């Protein structure tokens, strides 16, 4: 009789669990009920401060409303441009809510606080030098700086060939700080006359200090709007004025190279064959390769000088392997890519 | 695109390399994939035809559309503007 008694425990065990589930699927069912009565709140900006218990928002697309706090709501939260919820009906503020988004803002605001060894940038190891002489010592002791009087060490150049990796300079000197790194290259910050400023000159420094240390990189300033007195006055405006959180602009392109114009001014050599190995062997890392794979005799026979011109020999030559299923390179094919390249690019 | 334009690949001619390339580009990686990340190469994400007007951009587009397997999604520029905001 025991079997059967413990039988009917498992029948009734089942209803228990069955129930509970039950009540807890009916628990859903009042909760939806109880949101449901809940309504909507307008989203607007908080333009501008009145008084005490009076606010000025201009709903998001919509007339701009004079309207009062709830009561127990932070009023320093509500500051200018805070984003808040009114209420539907009494067009009172509610609660505030994170301003995020954005179509312009995706590359004067994301921080990159990676780790990039200098190995990945080669043959630089001297260029490299000077940015860690010039980007180092204002970083770490601005009291020696200011010790000694001179505040601002900012400016600097890269002038040198199209694009040999000088954002990996930029990049591989982000070993420590260098969080934001922004890029504006080229865009935003004077477009020909005064286009951009503090909306496109300010907002950088803005995070460029709401946050741990960047890098302006205005790089390809040779191709801004594209003056020059507006440049000059670019140059010369409240930017060093705060030089917040030791932030230094890289500008790189090809009396404006004086100190507080331009800093030290440094140009990036042609890539040297015995650097191009350099390359070679960085970029050539990830594509599956053989072991009989030589990146020796290669520079010899590929010296075009250009940074991107070993990375597709590198790519171009799995492109020789893309017919046929070799899964490695060989010595050869290589060879037939940098005969290619190093011609193709002539052309 | 539900007619399926027909365009062998030899009506087009004088561009064997960038037939070769926009099937390698466009193509290769589509249907083998894991071949590519077997090497490791990224292919690239997009094409971009450029050149004198006439010179047959849109002939390659019809043939790659043609003697593709892929649900080839043509459309224009000026259709995407539209006087709605946020239509585009
Ligand atoms: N290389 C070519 N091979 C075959 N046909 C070609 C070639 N070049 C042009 N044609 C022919 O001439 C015309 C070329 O224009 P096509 O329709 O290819 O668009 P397109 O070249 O992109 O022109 P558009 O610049 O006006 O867009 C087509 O009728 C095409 O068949
Ligand atoms: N010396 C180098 N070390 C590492 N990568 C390089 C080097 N030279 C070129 N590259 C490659 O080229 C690209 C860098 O181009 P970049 O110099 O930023 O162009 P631009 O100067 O126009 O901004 C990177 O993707 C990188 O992989
Ligand atoms: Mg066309």
């Amino acid at each position: 009789k025991l079997l059967e008694h413990k039988e009917i425990d498992g029948r009734l065990k089942e209803l228990r669990e069955q129930l509970k589930e039950l009540t807890k699927q009916y628990e859903k069912s009042e909760n939806d009920l109880k949101a449901l009565q809940s309504v909507g709140q307008i989203v607007g900006e908080v333009l501008k401060q009145l008084t005490e218990e009076k606010f000025i928002v201009k709903a998001t697309n919509g007339p701009r409303y004079v309207v009062g706090c709830r009561r127990q709501l932070d009023k320093s939260k509500l500051k200018p441009g805070t984003r808040v919820a009114l209420d539907m009906t009494t067009l009172t503020i509610m609660r505030y809510l994170p301003r995020e988004v954005d179509p312009l803002v995706y590359n004067m605001s994301h921080e990159d606080p990676g780790n990039v060894s200098y190995s990945e940038i080669g043959g630089l190891s001297e260029q490299i030098r000077e940015l860690r002489e010039v980007i180092e010592l204002p970083l770490t002791n601005p009291e020696l700086f200011q010790r000694v009087g001179i505040i601002p060490p900012k400016g600097c150049l890269l002038y040198g060939p199209p694009g040999t990796g000088k954002t990996l300079l930029a990049r591989a000197v982000a070993s420590q700080l260098d969080c934001n790194f922004l890029k504006v290259v080229s865009s935003s910050i004077v477009d020909k006359y005064i286009g951009e400023s503090a909306r496109l000159i300010r907002e950088m420094f803005n995070y460029a200090r709401d946050h741990q240390p960047c890098i302006i990189f205005m790089d390809e300033i040779d191709a801004i709007g594209g003056i020059q007195r507006t440049l000059m006055e670019l140059l010369n405006q409240m930017d060093g004025f705060d030089t917040l959180h030791r932030v230094k602009m890289i500008m790189a392109t090809n009396a404006l190279l004086r100190p507080g114009r331009l800093d030290r001014k440094i140009h990036i050599d042609l890539p040297n064959e015995q650097a191009r190995l350099d390359i070679l062997k960085i970029h050539a890392g990830p594509i599956t390769k053989h072991g009989e794979i030589d990146y020796e005799a290669i520079v010899k026979l590929s010296d075009g000088f250009n940074g991107a011109d070993l990375r597709n020999v590198c790519t171009e030559a799995g492109m020789f392997a893309i017919r046929a299923d070799h899964d490695f390179v060989v010595q050869e094919d290589f060879m037939k890519a940098v005969r290619k390249v190093a011609d193709s690019k002539k052309l | 695109v539900d007619e399926r334009p027909t365009e062998q690949y030899s009506d087009i001619g004088g561009l064997d390399k960038q037939i070769q390339e926009l099937v390698e580009a466009i193509v290769l990686p589509m249907n083998h994939k894991e071949k590519f990340e077997n090497l490791g190469i990224q292919p690239p994400k997009g094409v971009l035809m450029y050149g004198p007007p006439g010179t047959g951009k849109t002939l390659l587009a019809r043939a790659c559309a043609a003697q593709t397997k892929a649900t080839f999604l043509k459309l224009a520029g000026p259709q995407l503007v539209q006087m709605f905001i946020g239509d585009g």
